[PDB]
């Protein structure tokens, strides 16, 4: 058994991490005190759960995770929220002033100043660990702490963790929900100095997720608490591997080995069905081919982008629920001869497949509805460039104008970090169209 | 635990501000003895922003009354929340200011600026963490002025990295106390494009017109104006006296609101402007039109480089963000294209005393430079003749300043103009 | 259509089904880099006292 | 009030639709790079799909759709027909075709020879025609030599296909010529073919015992109005109508041009379009898109109608851009954004 640390850096990865902990919870069966009753080792054991909960000599399951934030108002949540009673304070790192959506605030004012609290709370859960993983990154692109910080965080922990994977969880800036203009900045900012320090991420934009929230659960104006809770889902099936008994994605390298033949391009599009409002009257339940047909429509992905029109360099078929491998193969048997899924060519054609018995768990009260079986794809589209484009489309809009960069120079960033920045983005966008066109 | 000092100074200062903490003490259910008597949790959420909680559960704003004649001042202390200020939180002098910007900003202002300090840096320390600093002042007669601004000189010196925000009344002839208002507003405009982060810039010739033709009142006064402010005030601070992530702070509210230092001048704009419900179609159309904007500038004149919309009340979200984006939507050729998505919308439960909703608008335009193309010619006009420089020179000043102001201000005016092609 | 490294166990199994074969900055240089920024950030402040100054 | 921008200024099509759109006085143009438009009158190359339908609370429509070049590229279409088991490789309407890369770059030409050693030893005729889409370029010959060495001089992709040795001769005249049909896609995937077509005819009579001079073979109405001395001779700028052809079709062959012709074409253009709708469509995307198509058609001796191209920015006919215009603007434009017949198109129905 190997450990995993999860690390939730500003309110976006904060609040993120505060609905997966509840989910994680609900799924193996651990009450808000920390107390594991199916737990029969009472104060230890190297169980599959056990790569994200320790536990004390009380019984108590505790998260192997930190939480930080530049400000504190996020944090106190989980200080006096459900949920207090699982973290005790070494885990909960707060500032007094946050970074105001600034990538140098975040990055070199502040993070200057905390990074090393912040690396010392962390040693402690990885002196805790017998083999450790490596860490799972929860933040935003937008924010000034999601985007700056997390980069110097980034940085650190290669240094100090040389051998240790990193996989991050991005949620990428979508102004339906957001009400800072300079998010371009900070995304394409961040993406430069964490590109040769992430293993694997997994974006989610929020404009994905916000229709999603419209469409199928039907709300008319959806909340941050439901993006979350339908972003802690997609992030379970991911995290399911490491903390239940498998074999598939058991260990975070299997994550770079199956999704990332190419380093720089290690950013996965994620699919998820079914979604289904709980409001409704009764839903009919969706078959293994229903689920993962859907798996290829645009409107389940977490960005949105036209997979037909790109190639594919690996794909992950995670099922949880009634699932036999059987109804697996005849779905994608069908699905490719009515699909347009077109491999690079020095990549085969092919699909592994990791089921999951034990259906997905929904929050009680919560907006999405039971269902006997769900499906989660990890797949690496050249066509997932297309939001690589539109944001550094936005960028050079405000750059060719300087609009906005005396705040960065203000916090002592050279100008020169913002080209140099973009033009490792253009040279991104260029890998994408060489693999794929 | 994000506090903001507030100063107001001066005549025009000291009256507005006066009516600024009468409508929000009112908003967060304190009364004029500083109890609370609310009846909303999200009263006392942030009601650290502006006010200092004393023994007793008594909560105190976090305000500075500076004026260098006593008169202003005792006014207030006698009006309706008078005795909920600090009584040592009271600076003045007795000479006056004569709307001088020289004596204000050199001569008897420099006396009494020290103790003014003393007093700001009495509440900083009392700070868990400050935001940064909010002055309400006129820039048309001498202390708000010349006194104000050399407040923010000396405050951005000790609080350097703070934000320093402002509310400040421009003069106008129509509304006009002296002859020398251009004089007085054009040297403070040069203070405020070096050491402010955001002017709020309200146009009293913009108040009075909205008070004439629009609120029919047939002789504005004073106090007819400032209920306009007044209003403004609390629509634009809704953002920080209440919960929400939209410009939550001094500082978020810069970054998304000004993208070049010197361009932050801000248009300010309320709606409604008497039972009849207001829908939020109406709420949106009033709230971009221009005869709401508080700068008499006309926005179908420049472009807009951001835009902060501010909705008050139980409302339709969804009814707004398809109102709001049918408004960029329907006239996208005033706003800049090479800002993505430069106009966000922020909501607030709680409505201003007697409205169902309302909305505030701020806006970052470009048009405002025909506001400080009105204070140049005004300006220049006298200059050419030196007239009524023998105020200024008699109190040390030097015919040079004045030719250096007057080319500051130009330069802002060509500033915006090339933002606007 | 092939199905390869079929693993069960009692909470699922993961399979491969193939369709067909194919065809860092030190701990030193990062406190540089945190340090040139503070610098040039008090750099900017001096020269914000000295026009206060004057 | 609508909004679109424009950016293709040399589309003659697309500009009467921008200028129709204008008169409705419920469409506002603007800027080519304002992001914040319902409709985008787009580019050729390179249309940034991938940045269509991130506005909030904007319905966005674009004049392309993203993946019809594999259907209006020459070597695009060839691969498409062979490989695609809608179209199979004994498509009966389209002529044998090979796709061969120049020696200085699969290439099908061993392919190619196999066949064209077939028909030499079998006494058939064997006349083939080399084009590429980085033409104005074409080389009819009946020797394989010629073909393959006059493409290695060039540095672009080929297609080598079969000449129509015995096509469908006019009188008077024994002149050759192709139909051009016009065929307008909707975001819904309905296949709309434009009732007018046109046949662009060669004012030279057909001779089949000289190939070096390309006049009286390629149809092309710049060629004819540049190289050919008998323009504008039989119809004006050698264009004939389908009202011209069909009664012609009536006095000489006793048929109709929807019975000998027309349904052959429908059949077509439903072929080619059904065949990569699953690739192309917009169904369930987060913008919507239509395209206007030019199909290009040749017909034999035998009344047997072959596809020769498809064109993805056709122009139009001078005396047809009103009305087809305008049926772009009434089934494409106002069909997503309504304003506030007998119509001009015939709906090929089909099973999406
Ligand atoms: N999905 C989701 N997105 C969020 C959430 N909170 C913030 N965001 C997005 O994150 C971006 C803003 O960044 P934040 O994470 O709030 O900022 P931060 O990391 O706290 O950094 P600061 O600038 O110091 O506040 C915007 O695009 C928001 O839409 C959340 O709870 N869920
Ligand atoms: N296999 C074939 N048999 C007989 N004629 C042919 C032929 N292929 C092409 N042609 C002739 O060539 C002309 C058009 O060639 P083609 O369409 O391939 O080039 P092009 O695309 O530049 C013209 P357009 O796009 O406007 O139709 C037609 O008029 C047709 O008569
Ligand atoms: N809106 C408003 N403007 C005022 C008020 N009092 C004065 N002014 C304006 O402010 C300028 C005079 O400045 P004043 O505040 O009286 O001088 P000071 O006391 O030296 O700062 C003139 O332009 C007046 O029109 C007021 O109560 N409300
Ligand atoms: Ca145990
Ligand atoms: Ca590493
Ligand atoms: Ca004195
Ligand atoms: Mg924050
Ligand atoms: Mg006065
Ligand atoms: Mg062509």
């Amino acid at each position: 058994m190997r450990e995993c640390i999860s690390i939730h850096v500003g309110q976006a990865g904060v609040q993120i991490g505060n609905a997966c902990w509840e989910l994680y919870c609900l799924e193996h069966g651990i009450q808000p005190d920390g107390q594991m009753p199916s737990d029969k080792t009472i104060g230890g054991g190297d169980d599959s759960f056990n790569t994200f909960f320790s536990e004390t000599g009380a019984g108590k399951h505790v998260p192997r995770a930190v939480f930080v934030d530049l400000e504190p108002t996020v944090i106190d949540e989980v200080r006096t929220g459900t949920y207090r009673q699982l973290f005790h304070p070494e885990q909960l790192i707060t500032g007094k002033e946050d970074a105001a959506n600034n990538y140098a605030r975040g990055h070199y004012t502040i993070g200057k100043e905390i990074i090393d609290l912040v690396l010392d709370r962390i040693r402690k859960l990885a002196d805790q660990c017998t083999g450790l993983q490596g860490f799972l990154v929860f933040h935003s692109f937008g924010g000034g702490t999601g985007s700056g910080f997390t980069s110097l965080l980034m940085e650190r922990l290669s240094v100090d963790y040389g051998k240790k994977s990193k996989l991050e969880f991005s949620i990428y800036p979508a102004p339906q929900v957001s009400t800072a203009v300079v998010e371009p900045y900070n995304s394409i900012l961040t993406t430069h100095t964490t590109l040769e320090h992430s293993d694997c991420a997994f974006m989610v934009d929020n404009e994905a997720i916000y229709d999603i929230c419209r469409r199928n659960l039907d709300i008319e104006r959806p909340t941050y608490t439901n993006l979350n809770r339908l972003i802690s889902q997609i992030v379970s099936s991911i995290t399911a591997s490491l903390r239940f008994d498998g074999a598939l994605n058991v260990d975070l390298t299997e994550f770079q080995t199956n999704l990332v033949p190419y380093p720089r391009i290690h950013f996965p599009l994620a699919t998820y069905a079914p979604v289904i409002s709980a409001e409704k009257a009764y839903h009919e339940q969706l078959s293994v081919a229903e689920i993962t047909n859907a798996c290829f429509e645009p409107a389940n992905q977490m960005v949105k982008c036209d997979p037909r029109h790109g190639k594919y360099m690996a794909c992950c078929l995670l099922y949880r629920g009634d699932v036999v491998p059987k109804d697996v193969n005849a779905a994608i048997a069908t699905i490719k001869t009515k699909r347009s899924i077109q491999f690079v060519d020095w990549c085969p054609t092919g699909f592994k497949v990791g089921i999951n018995y034990q259906p997905p768990t929904v929050v009680p009260g919560g907006d999405l509805a039971k269902v006997q079986r769900a499906v989660c794809m990890l797949s690496n589209t050249t066509a997932i460039a297309e939001a690589w484009a539109r944001l550094d489309h936005k960028f050079d809009l405000m750059y060719a104008k300087r609009a906005f960069v005396h705040w960065y120079v203000g916090e002592g960033m050279e100008e020169g970090e913002f080209s140099e920045a973009r033009e490792d983005m253009a040279a991104l966008e260029k890998d994408y169209e060489e693999v794929g066109v | 635990m994000r506090e903001i000092v507030h100063i107001q100074a001066g005549q025009c200062g000291n009256q507005i501000g006066a009516k600024f903490w009468e409508v929000i003490s009112d908003e967060h259910g304190i009364d004029p003895t500083g109890s609370y008597h609310g009846d909303s949790d999200l009263q006392l959420e942030r009601i650290n922003v502006y006010y200092n909680e004393a023994t007793g559960n008594k909560y105190v704003p976090r305000a500075i009354l500076v004026d260098l004649e006593p008169g202003t001042m005792d006014s207030v202390r006698s009006g309706p929340f008078g005795q909920i200020f600090r009584p040592d939180n009271f600076v003045f002098g007795q000479s006056g200011a004569g709307n001088n910007w020289a004596k204000g900003h050199y001569t008897e202002g420099a006396e009494l600026v020290d103790s003014v300090l003393d007093v700001v840096r009495k509440e900083s320390e009392s700070c868990d963490c400050l935001q940064g600093f909010q002055l309400t002042h006129s820039l048309g007669g001498g202390t708000g002025s010349g006194m104000g601004t050399l407040l923010i000189s000396k405050i951005r010196e000790e609080y350097p990295d703070r934000i320093m925000n402002t509310f400040s009344v421009m003069p106008s002839p129509k509304v006009s106390d002296t002859v020398v208002e251009p004089y007085n507003a054009t040297l403070s405009v040069h203070q405020l494009v070096e050491n402010t982060d955001e002017t709020y810039c309200i146009d009293n010739e913009a108040l009075y017109d909205i008070c004439f033709r629009t609120l029919k009142l047939t002789t504005p006064t004073y106090g007819d104006l400032n209920h306009l402010v007044s209003a403004t005030m609390s629509g634009v601070t809704t953002c920080l006296r209440f919960p929400g992530q939209l410009n939550a702070d001094l500082r978020k509210l810069a970054v998304n609101m000004v993208p070049f230092p010197r361009l932050h001048f801000f248009m300010p704009g309320f709606a409604p402007l008497q039972y009849r419900a207001l829908t939020v179609p109406e709420l949106t159309q009033q709230m971009f039109d221009s005869k709401n904007m508080m700068a008499a500038c006309d926005p179908r004149h420049g472009r807009y480089l951001t835009v902060a919309a501010i909705f008050r009340g139980r409302m339709s979200m969804k009814e707004v963000d398809e109102q709001m984006l049918n408004v960029q939507n329907k006239n996208s050729s005033y706003f800049v294209e090479w800002i993505p998505n430069n106009v966000k919308t922020a909501v607030c439960d709680i409505p201003p005393r007697g409205l169902k909703m309302s909305a505030t608008f701020i806006g970052n335009s470009t048009a405002i430079q025909e506001l400080f193309k009105r204070i140049s010619e005004q300006f220049t006009a006298m200059f050419r003749r030196k007239a009524f420089l023998h105020w200024y020179t008699g109190e040390g000043m030097d015919e040079m300043e004045f030719t250096e102001a007057e080319s500051n201000m130009n330069d802002l005016v060509s500033e915006y103009q090339q933002y606007q092609d | 259509m092939e199905v390869i490294e079929l693993n069960k166990c009692t909470s699922g199994q993961s399979f491969e089904v193939i369709l067909k074969p194919p065809s860092d900055p030190s701990l030193e240089e990062i406190q540089k880099k945190l340090e040139a920024a503070e610098e040039r950030r008090k750099y900017q402040e001096a020269e914000l006292l000295k026009h206060l100054a004057e | 009030m609508y909004t679109f921008v424009v950016r293709d200024e040399n589309s003659s099509v697309y500009a009467e639709v921008s200028r129709l759109l204008l008169a409705t006085g419920q469409w506002k143009r603007l800027r080519k790079d304002n992001p914040r438009f319902n409709l985008m009158l787009g580019e050729r190359n390179r249309l940034p799909f991938g940045r269509l339908g991130h506005e909030p609370g904007l319905v966005q429509l674009v004049n392309y759709y993203r993946g019809a070049d594999k259907l209006c590229r020459k070597a695009s279409l060839v691969k498409l027909i062979k490989t695609s088991p809608e179209l199979s490789e004994s498509c009966t309407w389209f002529p044998e075709s090979y796709v061969i890369y120049p020696t200085n770059l699969t290439d099908e030409r061993e392919v190619f020879l196999a066949a064209y050693n077939r028909r030499r030893e079998g006494r058939e005729g064997n006349v083939w025609i080399a084009k590429s889409s980085a033409g104005a370029g074409i080389l009819i010959s009946s020797e394989a030599s010629e073909l393959l060495d006059f493409i290695d001089e060039q540095g672009q992709v080929h297609v080598i296909q079969k000449y129509l040795e015995k096509p469908l001769l006019l009188e008077p005249g024994h002149r050759k010529f192709d139909i051009r049909s016009w065929v307008l896609v909707d975001h819904l995937y309905n296949i709309y073919l434009y009732r007018e077509g046109v046949l662009r005819t060669s004012s030279e009579p057909y001779n089949s015992a000289n190939f070096q001079d390309k006049t009286c073979h390629l149809t092309n109405h710049c060629i004819q109005k540049e190289y050919s001395k008998n323009y504008g001779r039989y119809e004006e700028g050698n264009e004939m109508f389908f009202e011209e052809f069909n009664q012609y079709l009536m006095d000489a062959l006793n048929t109709t041009l929807e019975n000998s012709i027309l349904l052959q074409i429908k059949h077509i253009i439903r072929s080619c379009l059904m065949c990569i709708e699953p690739a192309i469509s917009t169904k369930h995307l987060h913008y919507q898109s239509f395209q206007l198509f030019g199909f290009d058609f040749m017909v034999d001796e035998e009344l047997k109608v072959w596809l020769i191209e498809v064109n993805g920015a056709p122009a139009c006919a001078q005396k047809l851009y009103a009305e087809l215009c305008q049926g772009i603007v009434d089934v494409a434009i106002s069909s997503v954004f309504p304003l506030a017949p007998t119509s001009i198109f015939i709906k090929l129905h089909h099973h999406h």
